[PDB]
């Protein structure tokens, strides 16, 4: 709270003193090294006490950004250049999701258009490559297409589909087993079960996909590009 | 033929690098202005007082100037560029003046977007575009080359279209959330002393390899 | 050195130790809330499921990038600042003298809902504008492929045809050549003039001179990056009048000049 | 898209003050000034805002009296800034203040004289 | 194990000479 | 004026301060250390009605920073000689307050201009908007100009308050007149800064670069100086009548 | 008061004058838009030649990538009546 964060002001004083305490040390035997510019990227960042909570079996590429509050479950996997920024609201993500890469999930920065509802991403869920979710809500084994945009307060209920580059504008509800596409986002057609089986086992592959690429990432640091980086001329 | 070199860089410890200079062109960027840590701002690039860019934007100055004015904010994945010249003949580098919001996910190409004015989500602005002041455009909208957003209006679609005219307790309502997400970027801009301590870890992954 | 400098490096030695001793009671005093920054774990090129990308020579490819798996990229392409190409359950190939723009998605497929799964093939000469998504599709040379284009499986963009910004292409799509389609769904537009055939070729190689000057500045060591940065501040401005009194003229380092390639003129 | 930058666009014909003939481009509704600083007639830095203000006659220009009746006329403000940055204190008839001309439709293919640049940038 | 800079070294013994005497004077004053 | 706008803003800066007080300590050492008496007293009453009268004037003509602060000088210098004229010790005295509280709003206010000529201020207009781009700085530069004003409790009201002091004692109701009708004017053209920085909505803004460590932390003494001073005026009181005795004794 | 164009009327008289008495010019076809070559018979060499005595009488000399599209009176005139350097 109030207390929590004078405390972590305060904090900020005392470490900005005994970091500037290191660079005088470093100075005054001839070393420059701490003026590198090196990236201050966090994969998984606060916002005072806002702090991501990943389950320990999700895959989250290094490159993404999670900020804030945002919630990710077991099996779930988010992917190369994701961010999800929750800090005026939460952002859940349930268990089996994918969000795939370059994708999108955020909140209202302000609550000058309103409350700033949060966005809830269940289970089995698949979002495509370079989507955007604003404060919205998507159920249970539901397909969200690539490149399509959700804005704030629509619903996509289970087993619904976002056709790729649809724009669902606000409040707009999305029924079970419907296929909405388009600019504004319009009923389509009805889903058949070999989509709805191909729903449930590209999410089982993202998974395992998921696995595999955090089994890769996950490998020690090569220690031959660090030096010819350093030893480069 | 593909022939590789065995000498490049498969794991770069230091990152990318935020501020990408270009021979003498390099990124000015104020002092009170928050820029996320993965944005890169490379060559003519200026960012002004009050103004924030956020996580993984891309502002690339390599053909023309690009400016973000006071108190105006570029959200996240956004990809702002130019080039040498416009179809209008007008000259071509990016201007996103004071007071203005570019929404998350858009594409800004040597397009003129005047103050006071909100960009939808998932928008692309095409060269010599132009936005005039006090108006605003949908998310998803598609906006030409060469064309033009009128003063005090709604617009959007692929391509953008008139929708209807603003009311002024809308158009009043402009700065004040250009406002606001400064005041959210204050925030993020507090989290980082001005100095990191990435320094210390190198010199011990260095001294682990002697 | 001597007695005097070990004596100094000794205190200085210290002073660190103070510093960093403070900077932990400061941690401790924030609750330990703050996540530490660390070193960087991004890859520019991983290999997965024992795939490594096959990158020529000359290729600029960003740091900030990801080439994942089965990927090829010719002689004089370039992959731009965020670029994804996750060629991890399937090929992707890039031609030579093909940029990828920043944000680009390229991606591929293991199996497609129906007819034959083919590899994300890009060819020689291509532009593909900012923030587009590929996938699973067939980009033929030179093509253009507009900013925040989406191409689906099966879709192919023919030889000097183009593909408009913001469309969205659905799938198995034929963008025959000549044409310019744009919209969502992507229909066709009109006719490509001569003008945007010389214009398509000619985006081409002003990116194959870009990424010339990027690629040398994100390859520099920091010594250099510090000499540089010296070097930048102490041209950033003039006083030619007192040059004069003095009788010299200051030139500008070769470091800070850029080739005329990439300059408006 | 149905409104383009080109239904605003003046077509303009500016003389250095070499004497040689440069067609430029301005918006309508925007100052003179603005479309001769586009292409560097005219030094922005010289001249940042429109301003009566801020004005010394940097923005000043000479055009014939076939597009002067096209033109408001000049306010007494104008002539004072004119008459006084004069080198002889004589006010040209044929000049106005750059700064002060709105460009309009009516304006297509105006031919306007730009003078010699005078000293600006005070220590 | 030894800053090598003479001038840099020199520069810091002034510096502590200065905080010293100016500690020596504030005392005896 | 045409000196002080045509020189290096460094150089105005140094030129509006340190010849005053040099030349004013040989103006008492000569003067009134001397004895011819009455004529030259009467010179500088004439002169310094004079220097008020057109200082206000002008400045009020003024469009451009530099011109403006200079006329605003020779207005102030009036105000300084009538303390001269009247000749007597607390004249003496008055004359080095005014001098003292000038030479530090003075360079108050060049710290600013130094601070904005990083920019290439140049127009008083160039300062619209200054209270949105820069709130503490155009706070800052207000409490200046209504000094330079002579609005209580500021430091400046000290010069106004000697000024009718010694017209209504010495008899002068002309002076008395004058220095209302002077001091009118310069409030107006000292609040039009405050008008622009705070009250004008512009089409085009000038964002300034902020100023080094040194200029906002003379800054940051001089205006607390300004604003606090008449809390604690006894030393600048003491050391000044401490001087005007000292030229006789 | 000063100005920094001619008078219109007076470039039209003077520009009718000099075509007038050329060498080949009767003075019943010279209009205020009568054209050089179609309507004068005068050949680019004399077209040329009286550009270039357009010169002399208005003191100043006419940028070559200029001259090519006075081919009438009233382009000339149009030329002529507004540049500053004309006397
Ligand atoms: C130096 C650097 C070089 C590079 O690498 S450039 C890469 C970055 N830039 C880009 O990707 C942008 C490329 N240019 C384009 O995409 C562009 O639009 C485009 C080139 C298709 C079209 O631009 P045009 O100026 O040629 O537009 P048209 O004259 O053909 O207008 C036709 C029509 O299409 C509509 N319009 C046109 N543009 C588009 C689109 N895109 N979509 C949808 N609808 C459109 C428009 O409303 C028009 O009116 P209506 O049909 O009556 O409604
Ligand atoms: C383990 C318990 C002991 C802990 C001791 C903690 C005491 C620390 C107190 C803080 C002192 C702050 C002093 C501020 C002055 C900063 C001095 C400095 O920066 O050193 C510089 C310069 O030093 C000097 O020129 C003179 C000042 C040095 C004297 C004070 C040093 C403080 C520590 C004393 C170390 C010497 C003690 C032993 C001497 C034989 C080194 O040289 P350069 O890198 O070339 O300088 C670059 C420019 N810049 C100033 C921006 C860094
Ligand atoms: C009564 C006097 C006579 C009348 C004259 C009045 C003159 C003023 C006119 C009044 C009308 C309203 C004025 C509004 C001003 C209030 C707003 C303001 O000044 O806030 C400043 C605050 O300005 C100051 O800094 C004032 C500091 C003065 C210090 C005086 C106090 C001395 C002792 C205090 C000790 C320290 C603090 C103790 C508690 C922590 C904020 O400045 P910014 O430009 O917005 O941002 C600053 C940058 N940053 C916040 C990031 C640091
Ligand atoms: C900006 C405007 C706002 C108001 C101004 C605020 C600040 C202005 C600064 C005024 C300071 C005036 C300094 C007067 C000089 C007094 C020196 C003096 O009398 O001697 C001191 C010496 O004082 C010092 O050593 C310190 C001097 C002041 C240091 C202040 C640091 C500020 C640096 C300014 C530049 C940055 C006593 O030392 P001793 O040698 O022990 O005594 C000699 C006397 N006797 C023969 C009888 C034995
Ligand atoms: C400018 C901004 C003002 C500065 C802020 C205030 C200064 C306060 C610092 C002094 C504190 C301690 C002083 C120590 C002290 O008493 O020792 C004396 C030093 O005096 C001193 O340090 C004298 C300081 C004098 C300040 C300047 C006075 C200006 C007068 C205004 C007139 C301007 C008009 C000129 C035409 C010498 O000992 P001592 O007492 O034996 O020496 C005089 C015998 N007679
Ligand atoms: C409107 C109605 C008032 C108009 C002006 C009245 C002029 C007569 C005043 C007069 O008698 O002046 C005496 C001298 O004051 C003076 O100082 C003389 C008059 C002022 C001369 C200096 C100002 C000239 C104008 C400056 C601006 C214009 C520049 C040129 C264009 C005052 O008697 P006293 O005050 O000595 O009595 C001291 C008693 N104890
Ligand atoms: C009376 C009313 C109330 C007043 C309040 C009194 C309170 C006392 C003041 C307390 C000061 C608080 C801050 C102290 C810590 C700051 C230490 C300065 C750090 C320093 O070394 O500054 C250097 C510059 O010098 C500087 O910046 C120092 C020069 C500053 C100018 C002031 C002195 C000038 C000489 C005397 C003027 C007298 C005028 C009066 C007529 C380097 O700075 P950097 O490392 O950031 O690099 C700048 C880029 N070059
Ligand atoms: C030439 C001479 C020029 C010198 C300039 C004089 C300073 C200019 C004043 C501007 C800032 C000062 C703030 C005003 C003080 C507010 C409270 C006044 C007060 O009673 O405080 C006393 C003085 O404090 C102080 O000493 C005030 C702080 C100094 C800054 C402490 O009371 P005391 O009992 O210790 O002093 C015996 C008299 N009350
Ligand atoms: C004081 C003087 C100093 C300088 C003296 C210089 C003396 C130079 C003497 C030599 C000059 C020449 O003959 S230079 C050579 C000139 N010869 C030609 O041009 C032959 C081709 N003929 C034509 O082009 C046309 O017959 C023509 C009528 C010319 C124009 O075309 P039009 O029919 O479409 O008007
Ligand atoms: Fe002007
Ligand atoms: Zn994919």
């Amino acid at each position: 709270g109030t207390l929590g964060r004078a405390f972590y002001s305060v904090g900020f004083w005392i470490r900005e003193t005994g970091q500037a305490l290191d660079r005088l040390g470093c100075r005054l035997q001839g070393k420059n090294y701490f003026r590198e510019q090196l990236s201050r990227h966090r994969t998984l960042m606060n916002v005072f006490d806002k702090a991501p909570i990943v389950d320990k079996e999700a895959f989250v590429a290094p490159s993404a950004s999670v900020i804030g509050d945002v919630h990710i479950g077991r099996g779930s996997s988010i992917w190369y250049g994701c961010v999800l920024r929750g800090d005026v609201n939460t952002v859940s993500v349930g268990s089996g999701t994918n969000i795939q890469d370059n994708s999108l999930v955020h909140v209202a920065k302000s609550n000058l258009s309103g409350k700033v509802h949060p966005t809830i991403i269940g289970d089995n869920v698949t979002i495509g490559h370079s989507a955007v979710l604003h404060g919205c809500t998507v159920e249970d084994e539901t397909f969200i297409g690539m490149g399509a945009t959700l804005l704030d307060g629509v619903v996509v209920e289970k087993h619904g589909m976002v056709a790729a580059g649809a724009l669902v504008r606000q409040n707009t509800r999305i029924p079970s087993g419907e296929v909405w596409g388009g600019n504004p986002a319009r009923f389509l057609r009805k889903l058949t079960d070999e989509e709805i089986a191909f729903i449930s086992q590209s999410a089982t592959n993202y998974s395992n996909l998921a696995q595999a690429h955090a089994a890769e990432n996950a490998k020690p640091l090569n220690v031959i590009e660090f030096e010819k980086v350093l030893r480069k001329k | 033929q593909v022939t590789p070199s065995p000498d490049r860089v498969k794991w770069d410890y230091r990152g990318q690098r935020q501020i990408i200079p270009l021979g003498q062109w390099l990124p000015k960027v104020a002092v009170d202005a928050y820029v996320a840590p993965n944005v890169v701002l490379a060559g003519q690039v200026t960012v002004w007082d009050g103004s924030s860019v956020w996580n993984g934007a891309v502002l690339r100055g390599d053909l023309n100037k690009i400016t973000v004015g006071f108190c105006s904010n570029v959200q996240e994945r956004c990809v702002v560029h130019a080039a040498w010249s416009s179809p209008t003949g007008l000259p071509a580098q990016t201007l996103i003046d004071r007071y203005v919001t570019v929404g998350a996910y858009s594409l800004l190409r040597s397009c003129t977007i005047e103050p006071e004015c909100i960009i939808g989500q998932h928008s692309i602005l095409m060269e010599g575009s132009l936005v005039e002041t006090r108006s605003i455009l949908e998310a998803g909208s598609v906006l030409p080359p060469g064309r033009r957003i009128p003063s005090g209006e709604l617009w959007g679609g692929n391509p953008a279209r008139f929708i209807r005219t603003l009311t002024n307790e809308e158009t009043l309502e402009i700065p004040k959330l250009a406002v606001a997400i400064n005041h959210l970027s204050g925030d993020y801009f507090s989290e980082f002393l001005p100095y990191s301590t990435i320094y210390l870890e190198v010199e011990k992954f260095k001294k682990s390899l002697g | 050195m001597g007695t005097l400098g070990r004596a100094i490096y000794t205190v200085g030695n210290w002073i660190r130790g103070t510093g960093q001793a403070l900077d932990r009671v400061g941690s401790l005093l924030q609750g330990s809330h703050r996540i530490e920054e660390h070193l960087s774990r991004h890859r520019t090129l991983m290999n997965v499921f024992d795939k490594s990308p096959l990158v020529d020579k000359d290729v600029f490819v960003a740091p900030s990038a990801s080439v994942i798996g089965d990927v090829q990229i010719g002689k004089g392409s370039s992959i731009w600042y965020g670029c994804v190409l996750r060629g991890d359950v399937n090929n992707i190939s890039v031609g030579s003298g093909t940029n990828i723009q920043d944000n680009t998605l390229v991606h591929v497929a293991k199996t497609n809902i129906s007819g034959k799964v083919l590899p994300t093939l890009i060819g020689d000469n291509v532009t593909v504008g900012h923030s587009a998504v590929i996938h699973g599709c067939t980009v033929e040379d030179d093509a253009f492929v507009g900013m925040g284009a989406t191409l689906l499986d099966g879709v192919v963009v023919e030889k000097h045809a183009m593909v408009a910004a913001g469309s969205l292409v659905k799938q198995n799509t034929r963008i025959p050549s000549g044409e310019v389609w744009g919209g969502n769904p992507a229909k066709f537009m009109r006719k490509l003039t001569d003008e945007e055939i010389v214009y398509i070729s000619q985006s081409a190689k002003n990116y194959i001179n870009l990424a010339q000057i990027h690629a040398s500045e994100n390859s520099k060591s920091f010594e250099q990056i510090e000499v540089e940065r010296a070097l930048r501040k102490k041209y950033a401005r003039k006083d030619e009048d007192y040059d004069s009194m003095l009788g010299i003229t200051r030139e500008t380092p070769p470091e800070l000049i850029l080739p005329d390639n990439v300059l408006p003129g | 898209g149905s409104k383009k930058v080109s239904d605003r666009i003046v077509k303009l014909s500016a003389i250095d003050p070499d004497g040689y003939k440069q067609d430029i481009i301005g918006l309508s509704g925007q100052t003179l000034l603005r479309a001769l600083t586009h292409t560097g007639l005219i030094d922005p830095a010289s001249h940042r805002l429109d301003d009566i203000e801020a004005c010394s006659a940097e923005c000043e220009v000479q055009i014939a009296e076939e597009w002067l009746e096209k033109l408001p006329p000049r306010t007494y403000d104008e002539e004072y800034v004119l008459k006084r940055s004069s080198r002889s204190r004589i006010l040209n008839k044929h000049s106005r203040l750059g700064c002060q001309v709105v460009l309009t439709q009516e304006l297509q293919g105006m031919v306007v004289a730009v003078p010699e640049a005078k000293p600006w940038d005070i220590p | 194990k030894v800053s090598e800079d003479k001038n840099r070294n020199y520069a810091v013994v002034a510096g502590v000479v200065a905080i010293v005497g100016s500690i020596g004077w504030y005392l005896k004053a | 004026p045409d000196i002080y706008e045509g020189s290096p803003t460094p150089v105005t800066a140094f030129l509006s301060i340190a010849p005053k007080i040099s030349i004013f300590a040989n103006i008492l050492r000569v003067f009134i250390y001397g004895s011819y008496g009455a004529t030259l007293q009467q010179i500088f009453f004439f002169c310094s009605i004079a220097s008020m009268i057109l200082g206000a004037l002008a400045a009020m003509a003024q469009t451009k920073v530099k011109r403006l602060l200079a006329y605003s000088s020779i207005g102030h210098v009036g105000y300084i000689c009538i303390g001269f004229s009247c000749g007597t010790i607390e004249g003496i005295q008055s004359l080095l307050i005014g001098i003292f509280i000038y030479a530090l709003m003075t360079m108050d206010a060049f710290a600013i201009v130094l601070a904005l000529r990083q920019t290439r201020v140049k127009y008083i207009a160039d300062l619209g908007a200054l209270a949105k781009t820069n709130p503490i700085l155009a706070i800052t530069f207000s409490i200046t100009m209504f000094s330079y004003a002579g609005i209580p409790p500021l430091a400046g009201f000290c010069s106004k308050f000697y000024l009718f002091f010694a017209a209504l004692g010495c008899g002068a109701y002309f002076l008395a007149l004058v220095g209302v009708v002077t001091s009118v004017i310069g409030c107006f053209y000292y609040i039009r800064l405050v008008k622009r920085m705070f009250f004008d909505t512009p089409r085009t803004w000038i964002l300034y670069e902020p100023m080094d460590r040194n200029k906002s932390l003379l800054l940051a003494m001089t205006s607390f100086f300004i604003t606090l001073f008449l809390l604690y005026p006894s030393p600048l009181f003491s050391v000044t009548h401490q001087m005007a005795l000292s030229l006789y004794l | 008061v000063r100005g920094s164009f001619l008078d219109k009327s007076e470039v039209t008289d003077r520009v009718l004058s000099v075509v007038k008495n050329f060498q080949k010019v009767d003075p019943s076809k010279v209009t205020p838009k009568a054209n050089f070559q179609n309507d004068l018979g005068l050949d680019s060499l004399d077209s040329v030649e009286v550009v270039m005595a357009l010169e002399e009488e208005f003191g100043f000399e006419i940028p070559d990538n200029e001259a090519d599209k006075i081919q009438s009176i009233d382009l000339a005139v149009d030329f002529i009546a507004s540049h500053p350097q004309a006397k």
